[PDB]
């Protein structure tokens, strides 16, 4: 049974006791709440304080019917959804949208973490494993790309190998990277290295990105958004991602399934990137169609070998071979195994989708030349439009509050206390009234930054290089058309907003066809994409295309395209010939069904 | 009333890489757009010289390491992306590098052919231990724009040979403000205030001269 | 639902009066009515309630 | 016919058609008959040009049939009976 | 137009790619060919222009609930790998572009490639064939741009003041150029009201019957008191359109682009709706609708509204603990009362805001939401549900503004969690309903022009009262609007106002209302005495095109559709697993409509009189009396176990709040005498098959409109007329009929009327009223009888008969693999 | 470095006062690089002449009609705003429009001096009605664009002088596009459509040409500091 802690009450002062209850427990006393308030060493300074009870109803209830507490808030929430900033500002169904899109969020070749983050980005990724930390003390001996040695106090050394550019079990890159410096004292479970998507040790999935809340010409219709070009130029938001074609020598019993160069009669130049054992050179590139690992099975011989794919490409990173040679091991019947990586550089690209932590996600209509940007007051160009028209109805301002946040942590703030703390700041930290440029701030879920916390807090924003401030204390800045030259006529909402690339990419999407392999069981084509098949004109789809009166078209697609075997040859040809494409001189499914009605002494006669 | 008072150009030296620009008088309406033209202009099509393309003695791919090093080919590969450089030559031209030992590679230890420049030799590359040894040679070219990787083999007969993208766009930031200041508040006027920042590779003087050219090239065609 | 009560309770609402030992006259219906205004004073008691209940015990 | 140049395939346009015959299945009917008329025009050059017309109107760069059938259908360069 | 990938297009126009690159000499094989197509050589994205030209493509998005849900266009040829698709094209489809996928299919036959360039194209489909709605018209950016565009700002730069005689007029333009002039130097606002001088655009009527006497001609000089944005929106509505000078409002864009189908083709339509689209996405950019948390603002009596209502809430809870209350019934209260909270602050809140805000300028626009969710973020998210689907009576009084506590976020992911299923159970429902009515229809074709009869139903045009104007009535537009008239159309006078065939719409509604008329008849399908189907005069014009239905359409899959795809906005039956039957209340959604098409016996049943007169009502414990004492004839009538939770009629006259069915009243035939629903077997058996047919369309029109579903009854017209067409037979007559035994209705005309000789007696049946169901299993071919069961009883009886299959009902051509007898697959056009 | 295609320039002669070119091809963003470049030169740089006040005899306190005319004031205003005047003066010339006797009056009735031209005699300006007559004074001059009213005449040298919004731009209403075009397999380019509405005082090509050489004599200003490594066609 699942337990979970609480804090024990005993005359309404919260006691620093600790009880891990579970549920039949917990129903038989009055639960209160982390946010519930004290005063001297626990006693709650209301009277009428909130707390649950046994079927969850929750109630106002005077302070000494309580006989727990819960320790913290984001108590009832898991890893993916303590790192989503102002959650309480963010509704359920868009919270779980982004929880399930930070989930699915591709490594980026250079990592970034949030300016506006939440406490649980550290431990998350300690607390994984992609991280490298010290097993002991000491000081670091030893650092490249690679390896790292470490020699302790105890004069014990250790060697930690680092994993670079390794397959994820997803396609995606597993590259490891150092962040120390020779000589440097480490201590225990300090980090080494950073994994795929961490940065100094804490959860970097996305970039930070210039925003402005805005619609333009439209572009970002219905949830779609527009970029730069420069997350195109400076490789911000790209991905390095690895792809495993495998082939076995097996046993035929006419001979040997033989991995060799002489294959067949082909072009000796597809032949030029193969090494002696017709297997593919490391470092080359390759193409669909093109050759990675000549197998020959016996006839005399054929030519089945390992080919790309449809759709794919990239360089050979490297190679790995398994044979019985060795002895090492092999499935019934097989004498040899080859496995060849191939990478590939993916850059955002017109209909990748992208997203934020708050389930504000879109596909990229339109990416634009920095010269055509909406550009701010001291030549600063955003890096990402959004609309405004998603934001109300899909409730999810939790993006707004962020991207002031953003702006008040990469241009720091100074409050000013010359004449005391203004009554907006009597309840912030000291250590928070004050910050330099490209900052970093903690917004835990349900105990985090407020509006009037971040209302005056956004006047504060030290200015620029040249004293200019470039947004003022709404969250506004006054914008360029980067194409006429005019001012927009009102005042823009600019700021900062963490961003999100997703496993949703086109080049894995986009699927086509017009001839191929069928099933020859319902003797259709195959349905997939791998499979290289087509699509499903279903029954609605066929009474939509009844509806308009077209009786052509549903002939066509239920004849000619799947079924009528002997029609599609004539087809392909007429095409090809330029011949006006034919037509059923009488219906073709019948003549089956015809035979076995003769068949069973029942006249037909097809009449005209 | 017709004024006869025709524009003129000012220069202003903020610092050594960025400048700011007076362009007075000006009619109503009339000085946004020509800043916007000239901010365009200057992101957009002003020459350079970039690093096109690298090899590296050992390695074969940018999805490596070299022994000793502390950085993967990818970021070398990234901070060589921050590189600026200046040939005076309309054709390629192959740098050099080779450095060992326990350094602390740096810009200022490509030894550059006659005519290149280098003007970050601060700029951190990589950094090596007792046994790294760092040999590479950069190829520059002339160009425009944002031009991306040149896969291999459209360019033919090459193997190790490695691809990056280039970026040539010697200004780095422009921008405006119009102060529509009245000549003795008699009648109408604009002032065009432009600023421009550069990457040392030219001087905002000469990148808005490049400028002005293309655009004189341009709107020329509007006269027969 | 509401409604449906409502329709229902059309028929026979009030059930008979409980003069109690303290003139606190308790009419009893099958539908709860009270006064919004008068601190949720209630006019007419539903047969269900724990003091309608010395109208059947 | 107060409006601006109809682009591609809506020219020439529908309501021009359609008074051009009974409706627009007639039309449909109407325009892909011509349509196999014109490309068995086009693809028998060694047989003479008889029971063959042709286009009646001037192609193009290549004018696919069915838009030179419906452009002349707009020339009212045809006659059609239903069954 | 569509966008269309270099690689997504490469494949599926490749054999033509092969054609063309061995025509040109590029290839001299077709193996050649097909190689180069396979290696993506340089010179096969040259050919792709010359070929992807004039060649539609069919879009489609699944699920696919109507005929829009596949549209054809034209293909531009994009780099990239996504498709581009029109942003009003989206409605139908009902796409976004957060990830949704799309698919394309090709077609290859002239006649697909006609059927997709005429039948299909997006320029053509601009209306719904359920409402005659235009669905590709401003969406949410385009409307806002607009509305921002065409409002009014007092006090704006450069407005009308008349000047008080220093300078005369200070605001006068010469035209609209000199107000682009003045706009752009800053001294104009296109948002401010001017006179400008028009030459090219056409006044309104009002001025026009005041300013020229001969017929406004272009270049005639006019005066006009507006705006510059109104202006430049009437420059782009087409030449003679009058002008319209009002902020344009969703609604407004509606009106106005289905006055232009009514009054222009759909070309011009399409054209105009472009148009729109480029000046609202610019006019949106530039409208100065952001989002900030300064332009989300919170009203100060929120608290006062909120302790107000915890006095109650308390006092509530004080009760019940003095015994006065149960336990539900608190709950209940307590609903009732944080329900008239939410309510204050909603209202306090469209109240506090003012109209330049953004977040209720997109709202008031059309363009999106609802002013719900502006108070759920400004105001209060008020009550949440249970994962029974019951109220908490406990709210949420926290926005997402504030930002909610930890217990409140947790209540409310329970009914958050509890609506990714609903959302899918009510698809099945859906699809239910929609496949039985596309199973008794997909037989309705149209087949001929007129049936040449004189029938036809009463319809109310509208009402008057104690005033003197005719109030119109609200169900015009479904009930009279796109129809036909069957009798020339008469004042008291006796002239003809309107006459026969005459395809009636607003201009001729508002003329019949300029005259008043409240009453006027009109031919249906309930009525067209066609033998295979229905006549197009009958059934009216198209709601897709405006002008009258073709020969062939098929007219009932439409039908099934536009009733069945707005069946997810429909209450229905609890989606829990068990429980108690929760018809003890009222439930009148999606059961009430498959009840009334199935025809099985209403829940709450109200018997009808079965005679004319005066009624006589006695009540006994429990039970209600009824007698009906006729007028002329005699033998009284009675009704007596009628139950006394059944409440009695409400009549609620003009005059008089007369209400509950009284003792001494008049009841006429038909009149129910309880609150409830009617039987339609009994409503037949009394009146016939005219006036049940009548019934039926009305209960499922109730239905369907207190739902906030708009659908033209000449569908739920097709339904009904398929659910009425046979008659059961007790007397042969000279025909012989086995009596006993079910037959059709135009048979039954057929073989009892042409008996000339022999004919001593004609033929006699009564009609049965049936359910789409049994409906549809009286089918009359023996192809579509063994596509069900019972596939050797068929095959006897009818290799007995020699019967012959006439390929009518279309459920049996894609059996043999034929052509469809409907629209282009007819002999007529085949 | 060097172009690539040499674009070109076209026009369509829609009308006789309006027009419509075409530069194409461009590189790409050298659409919205000069659109909007051209369109406020060929509205605003481009010298005219124009009313900028009248006065009338009859009306000096109460500016709304003028006994004798069936027009009002703001109609024959109206009408004396769309007078396509011209001069060589370049300073504040008078004239004067006198039609004692009940008809129709027009800029054909003006007598302009020798120095001015109006090119638009046709244009109607007041029907006289029977028994009615007509004076005015007009204030023409020269300058560049749209400059408006100017009232800023506290105590006023003249009575009943009334400043009129002065249209002294000979190019009314200019409007532009930019739509993609393909070269040979390339795409995304910019093509240039630009309208031109001017008065009947000059054609659209000319009012092009003088924003050209304006446009060129700003861009030679910049380019003036170094003149080296441009672009070139
Ligand atoms: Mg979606
Ligand atoms: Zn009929």
């Amino acid at each position: 049974f699942i337990e979970t802690p609480y804090r024990k009450v005993e005359n309404g002062v919260v006691t620093d006791q600790i009880d891990y209850l579970t549920a039949d427990e917990e129903d038989r006393h009055v639960v209160a709440q982390a946010n519930s308030p004290t005063d001297e060493n626990g006693r709650f300074t209301e009277d009428r304080v909130m707390v649950r009870k046994k079927g969850g109803e929750v109630e106002f209830v005077s302070a000494d019917q309580v006989d727990y507490m819960d320790v913290s808030p984001r108590q009832m929430v898991s890893v993916a959804t303590a790192m989503i900033p102002f959650l309480e500002h963010d509704d359920a169904n868009r919270a779980l949208m982004g929880a399930n899109m930070q989930r699915q969020a591709v490594p980026l070749v250079r990592s970034e973490a949030p300016l506006v983050g939440t406490g649980m980005e550290l431990r998350a990724a300690i607390d994984a494993g992609d991280v490298v930390v010290a097993d002991k003390t000491g000081v670091i001996e030893e650092v490249s790309a690679d390896y790292i040695t470490v020699m302790a106090d105890d004069g014990t050394r250790q060697s930690y190998r680092l994993r670079k550019f390794a397959r994820s079990n997803h396609g995606t890159c597993a590259n490891q990277r150092p962040i120390v410096d020779a000589g440097q004292r480490v201590e225990a479970g300090q980090v080494i290295a950073d994994g795929p998507c961490t940065q100094n040790g804490e959860m970097a999935l996305g970039k930070n990105l210039l925003v402005a809340i805005m619609p333009w010409e439209g572009h970002n219709y219905e949830d779609a958004i527009i970029l730069s070009n420069r997350l195109v130029e400076e490789d911000v938001l790209t991905s390095i991602h690895i792809e495993e074609h495998e082939i076995d020598a097996r046993d035929t019993k006419l001979g040997a399934e033989e991995i060799t160069r002489d294959i067949p009669n082909v072009s000796d130049e597809v032949l030029a990137d193969l090494d002696e054992r017709g297997i593919v050179r490391i470092g080359a590139e390759v193409r669909d169609g093109d050759i990675l690992v000549g197998k020959v099975t016996p006839k005399e011989v054929r030519d089945t070998s390992l080919k790309v794919p449809h759709g794919e490409s990239g360089k050979v990173i490297g190679i790995r071979v398994f044979s019985r040679e060795d002895d090492d091991e092999l499935p019934a019947g097989v004498n040899e195994l080859v496995r060849v990586y191939v990478a590939q550089k993916r850059k955002i690209s017109d209909g990748d989708k992208l997203a934020g932590r708050h389930g504000n996600k879109g596909v990229i209509g339109k990416i634009l030349p920095v010269e055509d940007m909406p550009f701010l007051p001291d030549g600063t160009p955003v890096d990402i439009i959004l609309n405004t028209h998603g934001v109300p109805r899909r409730m999810n301002i939790g993006q707004i509050l962020e991207t002031h946040l953003g702006w008040v942590a990469k241009a720091g703030w100074n409050i000013d206390v010359a004449a005391g703390v203004p009554d907006w700041a009597s309840k912030l930290p000291e250590e928070l009234y004050s910050a330099p440029a490209d900052s970093t701030v903690a917004t835990p879920v349900f105990d985090g930054a407020q509006e009037g916390e971040l209302a005056g807090l956004l006047g504060s924003t030290l200015p620029n290089r040249d004293g200019e401030v470039m947004v003022d204390a709404d969250g506004k800045s006054t914008l360029f058309d980067g194409r006429s030259g005019e001012p927009f006529p009102y005042p823009v909402t600019v700021g900062y907003m963490y961003i999100l690339k997703l496993h949703h990419l086109v080049d894995d999407k986009i699927h086509a066809r017009s001839t191929g392999p069928y099933s020859m069981i319902t003797q259709q084509p195959l349905g997939g994409k791998a499979q290289f098949g087509g699509q499903r004109f279903g029954e609605m789809e066929c009474w939509a295309m009844q509806a308009y009166g077209a009786a052509y078209t549903l002939q066509e697609l239920l004849t000619i395209k799947s079924d009528d075997t002997v029609g599609r040859v004539k087809v392909y040809e007429a095409i090809v010939k330029g011949e006006n494409i034919p037509e059923p001189g009488i219906p073709e499914s019948f003549k089956v069904l015809l035979k076995e009605l003769q068949s069973l002494c029942l006249n037909v006669e097809v009449l005209s | 009333m017709l004024i006869s008072q025709r524009p003129t150009l000012s220069e202003e030296t903020v610092a050594e890489n960025r400048s700011r620009f007076v362009i007075e008088p000006l009619e109503p309406g009339f000085g946004y757009t020509l800043g916007n033209s000239l901010r365009r202009t200057l992101l957009s099509s002003i020459p350079g010289a970039a690093v096109t393309s690298i090899r590296i003695d050992g390695v074969l791919h940018e999805f490596t390491t070299v022994p000793g090093v502390k950085e993967d080919v990818t970021d070398i590969i990234l901070n060589l992306k921050g590189l600026v450089v200046s040939s005076d030559d309309d054709e390629p031209v192959t740098m050099y590098l080779r450095k060992q030992g326990p350094g602390v590679v740096t810009a200022g230890d490509i030894v550059p052919p006659a005519g290149v420049t280098v003007h970050n030799p601060d700029m951190h590359i990589a950094t090596l231990n007792d046994k790294g040894k760092l040999e590479v040679e950069l190829v520059v070219e002339r160009g425009r724009g944002y031009v991306p990787a040149v896969q291999n083999k459209a360019s033919g007969a090459e193997i190790g040979r490695i691809p990056v993208d280039s970026i040539y766009s010697p200004v780095l930031k422009v921008t405006y403000k119009v102060e529509a200041t009245r000549v003795e508040q008699r009648t109408d006027f604009d002032k065009l205030i432009i600023d421009v920042e550069t990457k040392n590779s030219i001087s905002p003087r000469d990148a808005l001269a490049s400028a002005g050219g293309t655009l004189v090239e341009l709107f020329g065609l509007a006269r027969e | 639902k509401d409604i449906a009560r409502l329709n229902v309770a059309d028929n026979g609402l009030c059930f008979g009066r409980l003069d109690t030992l303290d003139d606190a006259r308790l009419y009893i219906g099958r539908l709860g009515i009270f006064d919004r205004d008068n601190d949720f004073e209630p006019l007419l008691l539903d047969w269900r309630a724990p003091m309608a209940r010395p109208f059947y015990v | 016919s107060a409006y601006d140049t109809p682009l591609g395939i809506t020219n020439p346009p529908i309501d021009e058609l359609l008074s051009r015959a009974s409706s627009k299945y007639a039309l449909v009917i109407y325009a892909a008959k011509r349509a196999r008329q014109i490309n068995d025009y086009y693809n028998q050059l060694g047989d003479g040009i008889l029971e063959y017309v042709g286009p009646l109107v001037e192609p193009g760069l290549q004018e696919k049939p069915l838009s030179i059938a419906l452009r002349e259908i707009h020339g009212d360069l045809l006659e059609h009976t239903e069954g | 137009q569509c966008g269309l990938p270099k690689l997504m297009a490469l494949e599926l126009f490749k054999p033509f790619v092969m054609k063309r690159l061995v025509d040109l000499n590029h290839a001299q094989n077709i193996k050649s060919a097909k190689r180069m197509v396979e290696r993506q050589r340089p010179q096969v994205w040259d050919v792709l222009e010359e070929v992807i030209a004039e060649h539609p493509v069919l879009l489609n998005r699944a699920p696919t609930l109507h005929r829009l849900g596949i549209q054809a266009f034209e293909p531009q040829l994009v780099e990239g790998k996504a498709i581009q698709l029109h942003p009003l094209v989206c409605e139908a489809f009902n796409a976004d572009f957060d990830g949704d996928q799309m698919a394309v299919h090709l077609p290859l036959s002239a006649e697909a490639q006609a059927e997709a360039r005429i039948l299909m194209l997006s320029s053509n489909n601009i209306l719904s064939p359920a409402s005659g709605k235009p669905l590709a018209m401003p969406r949410l950016d385009m409307v806002t741009g607009l509305y921002y565009l065409t409002t009014l700002v007092e006090g704006a730069t450069g407005e009308y003041q008349a000047a008080t005689k220093d300078a005369p007029e200070q605001g006068v333009y010469s035209s609209p150029a000199e107000a682009i002039m003045a706009m752009d130097r800053g001294a104009l606002s296109v948002r401010a009201k001017i006179k400008v001088r028009l030459t090219e655009l056409r006044p309104p009527t009002d001025l026009e019957a005041q300013l020229f006497e001969n017929g406004w001609k272009p270049g005639d000089a006019w005066t006009a008191e507006t705006t510059l944005g109104r202006v430049m929106f009437n420059e782009l509505l087409p030449k003679s359109y009058p002008f319209v000078n009002e902020q344009m409002h969703k609604k407004v864009q509606a009106r106005i682009i289905n006055d232009l189908a009514e009054r222009f083709p759909m070309i011009v339509v399409a054209q105009t709706v472009d148009k729109l689209k480029d000046a609202g996405f610019y006019w949106a950019t530039r409208s100065g609708v952001t989002v900030s948390m300064a332009d989300v603002l919170v009203p100060p009596q929120k608290q006062e509204i909120l302790e107000r209502h915890e006095a109650e809430a308390d006092a509530i809870e004080r009760k019940y603990q003095r015994g006065a209350l149960n336990h539900t019934e608190r709950n209940e209260s307590l609903v009732k009362i944080w329900q008239d909270a939410t309510e204050e602050v909603g209202k306090a809140l469209e109240e506090f805001y003012p109209a330049d805000n953004p977040i209720i300028t997109i709202v008031k626009s059309g363009a999106t939401g609802n002013l719900t969710q502006t108070r759920t973020l400004a105001g209060m998210k008020g009550l949440v549900t249970n994962p029974k689907g019951e109220f908490i009576p406990r709210p949420i009084k926290s926005s997402f503004r504030e930002g909610l506590t930890v217990l409140e976020y947790f209540i409310n992911t329970h009914g958050a969690r509890k609506g990714l299923a609903d959302t899918a159970l009510r698809t099945a429902d859906s699809g239910y309903l929609t496949r039985r009515l596309v199973d008794v229809s997909q037989d309705v074709i149209v087949r001929e022009h007129d049936c040449e009869t004189e029938r036809g139903i009463n319809v109310t045009l509208a009402e008057r009262g104690p005033d003197g104007t005719l109030i119109r009535d609200a169900h015009v537009e479904t009930s009279a609007f796109a129809r036909t008239l069957a009798t020339d159309a008469v004042d008291a006078n006796g002239n003809v106002i309107i006459e026969r065939g005459h395809d009636l719409g607003d201009p001729a509604i508002d003329a019949l209302l300029a005259a008043g008329i409240t009453t006027v008849k009109v031919r249906s399908v309930l009525t067209c005495t066609s033998a295979t189907g229905v006549c197009a005069m009958c059934y009216g014009r198209s709601m897709a095109t405006g002008k009258l239905v073709d020969i062939g359409e098929a007219v009932g899959i439409v039908a099934a559709q536009s009733i069945g795809e707005p069946g997810t906005q429909l209450t229905m039956r609890t989606f829990h697993q068990g429980g108690v039957t929760g018809g003890a209340d009222i439930v009148g959604g999606l059961p009430r409509v498959q009840e009334l098409f199935e025809a099985r016996v209403p829940r709450n049943k109200a018997p009808i009189a079965d005679v004319a007169g005066r009624v006589r009502l006695e009540e006994s414990d429990k039970f209600f009396k009824i007698t009906i004492v006729p007028d002329d004839g005699g033998e009284e009538v009675v009704y007596d176990k009628l139950s006394k939770r059944q409440r009695l009629r409400v009549i609620t006259h003009e005059d008089g709040t007369e209400g509950v069915l009284s003792d001494g009243d008049h009841v006429e035939v038909g009149d129910q005498l309880m609150e409830g629903a009617a039987d339609p077997h009994e409503v037949l058996r009394v009146q016939g098959p005219r006036e049940v047919q009548i019934h039926l369309v009305k209960e499922v029109q109730e239905v369907y409109r207190a739902q906030g579903v708009s659908i033209h009854d000449k569908h739920i017209e097709v339904i009904v007329r398929q659910m009425l067409r046979r008659v059961t037979i007790i007397d042969s007559g000279s025909t012989e009929f086995l009596p006993g035994s079910l037959t059709e209705r135009a048979e039954f005309e057929a073989e009892n009327r042409r008996v000339v000789a022999e004919g001593g007696e004609p033929a006699a049946g009564r009609p049965v009223l049936m359910g789409i169901t049994k409906a549809s299993l009286a089918t009359d071919s023996w192809l579509s009888a063994a596509s069900f069961q019972e596939t050797t009883r068929v095959l006897t009886d009818a290799a007995i008969n020699c019967r012959s299959d006439k390929l009518n009902g279309l459920k049996e051509n894609v059996i043999i693999g034929k052509l469809i007898p409907a629209g282009t697959g007819i002999s007529r056009y085949r």
